[PDB]
RNA sequence: UUCCCGGGCCUUGUACACACCGCCCGUCACGCCAUGGGAGCGGGCUCUACCCGAAGUCGCCGGGAGCCUACGGGCAGGCGCCGAGGGUAGGGCCCGUGACUGGGGCGAAGUCGUAACAAGGUAGCUGUACCGGAAGGUGCGGCUGGAUCCUUUCU
RNA sequence: GGCUAAUCCCCCAUGUGGACCCGCCCCUUGGGGUGUGUCCAAAGGGCUUUGCCCGCUUCCGGAUGGGCCCGCGUCCCAUCAGCUAGUUGGUGGGGUAAUGGCCCACCAAGGCGACGACGGGUAGCCGGUCUGAGAGGAUGGCCGGCCACAGGGGCACUGAGACACGGGCCCCACUCCUACGGGAGGCAGCAGUUAGGAAUCUUCCGCAAUGGGCGCAAGCCUGACGGAGCGACGCCGCUUGGAGGAAGAAGCCCUUCGGGGUGUAAACUCCUGAACCCGGGACGAAACCCCCGACGAGGGGACUGACGGUACCGGGGUAAUAGCGCCGGCCAACUCCGUGCCAGCAGCCGCGGUAAUACGGAGGGCGCGAGCGUUACCCGGAUUCACUGGGCGUAAAGGGCGUGUAGGCGGCCUGGGGCGUCCCAUGUGAAAGACCACGGCUCAACCGUGGGGGAGCGUGGGAUACGCUCAGGCUAGACGGUGGGAGAGGGUGGUGGAAUUCCCGGAGUAGCGGUGAAAUGCGCAGAUACCGGGAGGAACGCCGAUGGCGAAGGCAGCCACCUGGUCCACCCGUGACGCUGAGGCGCGAAAGCGUGGGGAGCAAACCGGAUUAGAUACCCGGGUAGUCCACGCCCUAAACGAUGCGCGCUAGGUCUCUGGGUCUCCUGGGGGCCGAAGCUAACGCGUUAAGCGCGCCGCCUGGGGAGUACGGCCGCAAGGC
């Protein structure tokens, strides 16, 4: 562009769509499950993935991943959103945080213990 | 018309100096006479001489080169490695005497016009005056 | 030595590279999904004209129709302008809901063909125009980003 | 309804002075002085009571705090392009501390806008903060400055000051009281409650400090404030031990069954002594006040803590919490077992379909550590909006072409101005912060004192190279004169031969045509092949090119007219008159549209004949729109050099078109091919740049969705932008 060009027009600040409406710019947003499903994930693989059709304070209904081995949700369940999406599954764009709400932690696990909210066990 | 005729100048001596010829004509102007008086007391070209052409007056400046080289490519180092326009018409530059350039860490120079006459970066600042950035020289 | 099969060397086009048993286009049906458009309703804000109009300041009256009076004036009271807001009729925006819906994703590449890539088997592409289950065909004009100098699908 | 005091209200006086009309003087927007005339002052109280105090009144200054006005800076969308009726000015007036359409009356017809008005969206602004090498991006909690609001909307009253958060009026919504007439509220003060939310504290202590209001004081008030409490929210300090201790226990893990590992780690020995107990125990506080002196200066005296028995000092004294992420690559850290496209992982690349360092556990290891991770968000990397610091032949990207409007840009010399530019001085740039230094809490965090720096803007002074401006010159650009050209450049008229089809006529007869093969079709009403004649429409063979012209689209027989561009020569005239160009306007192949003509050949559609599995096709026979003309629309394109225009500069070789020249050759202007330097991702480009540079315009920012939707504007439509 000449000078006097981008003294005319200028350059253009480009902006990003944020990829998470949890709203309120607010890291996680407290939902109730609607649906507690399993879904088939996209072309490369396969397997059965827990899902849940969340109803958030936010206004919004999102499909939540809910991670780790075991769980117990249900169709009432309220659950707590924390955003990060799943890659090889359609549409799921946020993940359930365990531990928190009618959401259990993942019995059992002894490994990250605190993604997969479990507490620390005793030893002998 | 040339439109920016410094500039016209400086890069008559850039091409010129890359095929290696030993002289080169530019339309004369006072101006163009100075910025070259800087140069050959910079050692950048030889000299130049004021030199006429179909009845026109022309400077005529005569390039510097280094000595010749071994293996392939013999061709000598350039004098003049490189030499830019700063201020142009149509986006005008000037530096106050703090914001004056220094070049290649010293090792080559910047020539400014100012209301003290044609100097060098070191010139300048030593005269303690800024004023409106005409190119760089190294 | 044309032809069929297998093969060697040179060259050429390629969108092929698990490499022509390669690649690949479009239409269809009923699910299910998340979008986008969207008449009609419902809420809001706004603007225009008209009508109503609080409070208050200002303006006038202030009168043998009230109070004070040193008769100079004052107060009360009244009336009017403006005026928050309201009403009627309208143009605009926004939110909600929403009949009806386009294109997409997943079913499964499922279905019909074989349109493009090798001269892709009618070189392709193109603006346009008509036409056809569908990729498409055909007319006109243009482009080279075109090979070389019977028809015969798919994997 | 009645009584009554005052530092409450009024009247007469005094007029230092001040205010107002008018005149003069000085000064220059309403500043200062002066003269006559009119108008305007007051309030008492206390005493250590003949003087001192706390006050009052008028005026002039000061200080401090404000109001109003101006230059400049201050987010996104032009799919918001026009907005404007007190609107723009004038006069007179109202209003105010004051200018002002601030308000009114009358007059005029203005004011604003692509330098983005109007409209829509969003938003308190800043000192600063975060990030970045910087430039830049992002931000404005806490602290300080400014503004604005005080349930929503209006309004004024009092006052030096308000249009007033704990003042007033009204309308509205809500809560509460009500005897249904009518009333009362307003935490965006401190706490606290409730709702909402992923989430944000004590209904604490104190008036001792600093600060604020009233008071002569003593004092009173002060959820300002000084403190304490809760939260790993942040930052900083510190602990969970220190030294010794095996060729190295058990356990566990790995194992080639030899051994390797956790590891001096533990056990154990010695030592120190977080916690905790005892004793002492602050600073922050000296004023106001009292006393002498004079209620001054000065000197002396007294009282006064929330934090708190806190910090701190001394003594005593116990070996005393460790966790979280990770170990496929980016990335520091590997093995066993389990699982077998499952269960699960996942930031991207991608792991899992029986030998998984990628899932899950374990052993081991790496990293941080009272934390460690995760989510969200900002800057970063991202030179991926490129000012620094990118690009557009084929990757995204040159507008289809021109004309020129705004705007950007401007050859050589001289002089004036000194606006841009640069310099010196000065003013401002508060404090806090950032920076450096010293210092104070045992360090630090935190804090104090000092210092430095600095953009910007104001004023004064200076410089004049460059940029501008004015003046005056020049001719190297540009245009003009004359002379010599070439050309399918354009518009209008005419007109020429070849061929096709049709008609007419002759002669002639059994087929012609067409294909891979055929058929449809045409022919005995006599076709095809041949001769003559007429009609008509379209297009111009050879020349013709590897050519020429034109801005592009495009332009081909000949003639005449009308007319545009352009190359050379002479070096004659003008004297910078220049380049580019958003917008506008004009042009713009084909197809398509409208009206009217025309219609020989061709030919979408269509009608048939074949081929095929089918054949809505390719092949064959027909054939309508159309193709042609006039006029008016349409505005597209592989509108291709996929290469914007102009100028200057950088080896050559060769072929060509058109000028000039002493005509091997040289010198211009176009068209081609190889190629120097150089560029380029390569391919390629290379004096016809894709090289080196300047000016200006257009455009690009991953693919799909999509040239789609919506909006607007064009268009008769189709459709275009
Ligand atoms: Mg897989
Ligand atoms: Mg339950
Ligand atoms: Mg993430
Ligand atoms: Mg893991
Ligand atoms: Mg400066
Ligand atoms: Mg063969
Ligand atoms: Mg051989
Ligand atoms: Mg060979
Ligand atoms: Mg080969
Ligand atoms: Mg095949
Ligand atoms: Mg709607
Ligand atoms: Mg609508
Ligand atoms: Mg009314
Ligand atoms: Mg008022
Ligand atoms: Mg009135
Ligand atoms: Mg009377
Ligand atoms: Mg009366
Ligand atoms: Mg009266
Ligand atoms: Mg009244
Ligand atoms: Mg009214
Ligand atoms: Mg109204
Ligand atoms: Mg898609
Ligand atoms: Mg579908
Ligand atoms: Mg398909
Ligand atoms: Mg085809
Ligand atoms: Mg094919
Ligand atoms: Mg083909
Ligand atoms: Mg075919
Ligand atoms: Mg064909
Ligand atoms: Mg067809
Ligand atoms: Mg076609
Ligand atoms: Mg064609
Ligand atoms: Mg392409
Ligand atoms: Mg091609
Ligand atoms: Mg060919
Ligand atoms: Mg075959
Ligand atoms: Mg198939
Ligand atoms: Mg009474
Ligand atoms: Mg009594
Ligand atoms: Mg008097
Ligand atoms: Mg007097
Ligand atoms: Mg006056
Ligand atoms: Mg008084
Ligand atoms: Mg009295
Ligand atoms: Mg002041
Ligand atoms: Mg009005
Ligand atoms: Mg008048
Ligand atoms: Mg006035
Ligand atoms: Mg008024
Ligand atoms: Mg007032
Ligand atoms: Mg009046
Ligand atoms: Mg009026
Ligand atoms: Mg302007
Ligand atoms: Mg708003
Ligand atoms: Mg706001
Ligand atoms: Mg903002
Ligand atoms: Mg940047
Ligand atoms: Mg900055
Ligand atoms: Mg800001
Ligand atoms: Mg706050
Ligand atoms: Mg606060
Ligand atoms: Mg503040
Ligand atoms: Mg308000
Ligand atoms: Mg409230
Ligand atoms: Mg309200
Ligand atoms: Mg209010
Ligand atoms: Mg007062
Ligand atoms: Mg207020
Ligand atoms: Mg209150
Ligand atoms: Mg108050
Ligand atoms: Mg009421
Ligand atoms: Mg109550
Ligand atoms: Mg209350
Ligand atoms: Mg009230
Ligand atoms: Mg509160
Ligand atoms: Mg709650
Ligand atoms: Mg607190
Ligand atoms: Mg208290
Ligand atoms: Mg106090
Ligand atoms: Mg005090
Ligand atoms: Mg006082
Ligand atoms: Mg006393
Ligand atoms: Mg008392
Ligand atoms: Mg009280
Ligand atoms: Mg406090
Ligand atoms: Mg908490
Ligand atoms: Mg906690
Ligand atoms: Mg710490
Ligand atoms: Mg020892
Ligand atoms: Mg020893
Ligand atoms: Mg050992
Ligand atoms: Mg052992
Ligand atoms: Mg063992
Ligand atoms: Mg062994
Ligand atoms: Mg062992
Ligand atoms: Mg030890
Ligand atoms: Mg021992
Ligand atoms: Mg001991
Ligand atoms: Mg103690
Ligand atoms: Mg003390
Ligand atoms: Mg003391
Ligand atoms: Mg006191
Ligand atoms: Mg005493
Ligand atoms: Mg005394
Ligand atoms: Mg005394
Ligand atoms: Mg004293
Ligand atoms: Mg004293
Ligand atoms: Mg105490
Ligand atoms: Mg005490
Ligand atoms: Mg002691
Ligand atoms: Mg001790
Ligand atoms: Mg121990
Ligand atoms: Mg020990
Ligand atoms: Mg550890
Ligand atoms: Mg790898
Ligand atoms: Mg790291
Ligand atoms: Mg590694
Ligand atoms: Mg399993
Ligand atoms: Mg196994
Ligand atoms: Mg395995
Ligand atoms: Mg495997
Ligand atoms: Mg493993
Ligand atoms: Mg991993
Ligand atoms: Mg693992
Ligand atoms: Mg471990
Ligand atoms: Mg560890
Ligand atoms: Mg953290
Ligand atoms: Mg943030
Ligand atoms: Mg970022
Ligand atoms: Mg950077
Ligand atoms: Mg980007
Ligand atoms: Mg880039
Ligand atoms: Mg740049
Ligand atoms: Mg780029
Ligand atoms: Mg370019
Ligand atoms: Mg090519
Ligand atoms: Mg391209
Ligand atoms: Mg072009
Ligand atoms: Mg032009
Ligand atoms: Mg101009
Ligand atoms: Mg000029
Ligand atoms: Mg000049
Ligand atoms: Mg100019
Ligand atoms: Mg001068
Ligand atoms: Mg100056
Ligand atoms: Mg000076
Ligand atoms: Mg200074
Ligand atoms: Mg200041
Ligand atoms: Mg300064
Ligand atoms: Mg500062
Ligand atoms: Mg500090
Ligand atoms: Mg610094
Ligand atoms: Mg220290
Ligand atoms: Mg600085
Ligand atoms: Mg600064
Ligand atoms: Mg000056
Ligand atoms: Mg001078
Ligand atoms: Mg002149
Ligand atoms: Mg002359
Ligand atoms: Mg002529
Ligand atoms: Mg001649
Ligand atoms: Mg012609
Ligand atoms: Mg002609
Ligand atoms: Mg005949
Ligand atoms: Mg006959
Ligand atoms: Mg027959
Ligand atoms: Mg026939
Ligand atoms: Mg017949
Ligand atoms: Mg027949
Ligand atoms: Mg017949
Ligand atoms: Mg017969
Ligand atoms: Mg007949
Ligand atoms: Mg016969
Ligand atoms: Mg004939
Ligand atoms: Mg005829
Ligand atoms: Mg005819
Ligand atoms: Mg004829
Ligand atoms: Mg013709
Ligand atoms: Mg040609
Ligand atoms: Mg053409
Ligand atoms: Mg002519
Ligand atoms: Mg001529
Ligand atoms: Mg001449
Ligand atoms: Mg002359
Ligand atoms: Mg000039
Ligand atoms: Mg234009
Ligand atoms: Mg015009
Ligand atoms: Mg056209
Ligand atoms: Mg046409
Ligand atoms: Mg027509
Ligand atoms: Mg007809
Ligand atoms: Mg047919
Ligand atoms: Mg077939
Ligand atoms: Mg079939
Ligand atoms: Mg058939
Ligand atoms: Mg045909
Ligand atoms: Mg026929
Ligand atoms: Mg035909
Ligand atoms: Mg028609
Ligand atoms: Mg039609
Ligand atoms: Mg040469
Ligand atoms: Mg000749
Ligand atoms: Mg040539
Ligand atoms: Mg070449
Ligand atoms: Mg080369
Ligand atoms: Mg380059
Ligand atoms: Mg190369
Ligand atoms: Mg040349
Ligand atoms: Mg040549
Ligand atoms: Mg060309
Ligand atoms: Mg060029
Ligand atoms: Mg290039
Ligand atoms: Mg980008
Ligand atoms: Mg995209
Ligand atoms: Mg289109
Ligand atoms: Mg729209
Ligand atoms: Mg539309
Ligand atoms: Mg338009
Ligand atoms: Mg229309
Ligand atoms: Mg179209």
């Amino acid at each position: 562009p000449t000078i006097n060009q981008l003294v005319r027009k200028g350059r253009e600040k480009v902006r990003k769509k944020s990829k998470v409406p949890a709203l309120k710019g607010a890291p996680f947003r407290r939902g109730v499950c609607t649906v507690v499903r399993t879904v088939t994930p996209k072309k490369p693989n396969s397997a059965l993935r827990k899902v849940a059709k969340v109803r958030l304070t936010s206004g919004y209904e999102v499909t939540a991943y809910i991670p780790g081995e075991g769980h117990n949700l249900q169709e009432h369940s309220v659950v707590l959103i924390r955003g990060g999406r799943v890659k090889d599954l359609w549409g799921v764009r946020y993940h359930i945080v365990r531990g928190v709400y009618d959401a259990a932690g993942v019995k059992d696990r002894k490994k990250s213990r605190s993604k997969y909210g479990t507490k620390k066990p005793k030893e002998a | 018309m040339l439109t920016d005729p410094i500039a016209d100048m400086l890069t008559r001596i850039r091409n010129a100096t890359r095929v290696y010829k030993e002289s080169t004509d530019v339309p004369a102007s006072r101006f163009k006479e100075e910025i070259l008086r800087i140069l050959a007391r910079e050692g950048f070209i030889k000299g130049y001489e004021r030199v006429d052409v179909d009845g026109k007056p022309y400077l005529r400046v005569y390039l510097k080169y280094g000595p010749r080289r071994q293996g392939p490519d013999p061709r000598p180092e350039q004098v003049i490695h490189h030499i830019r326009r700063i201020s142009k018409p149509g986006r005008r530059v000037y530096v106050g005497v703090k914001e004056i350039p220094r070049v290649r860490r010293g090792l080559g120079i910047a020539i400014l016009s100012t209301s003290k006459g044609v100097l060098t970066d070191r010139e300048a600042r030593k005269l303690g005056v800024g004023g409106e950035l005409i190119c760089e020289v190294w």
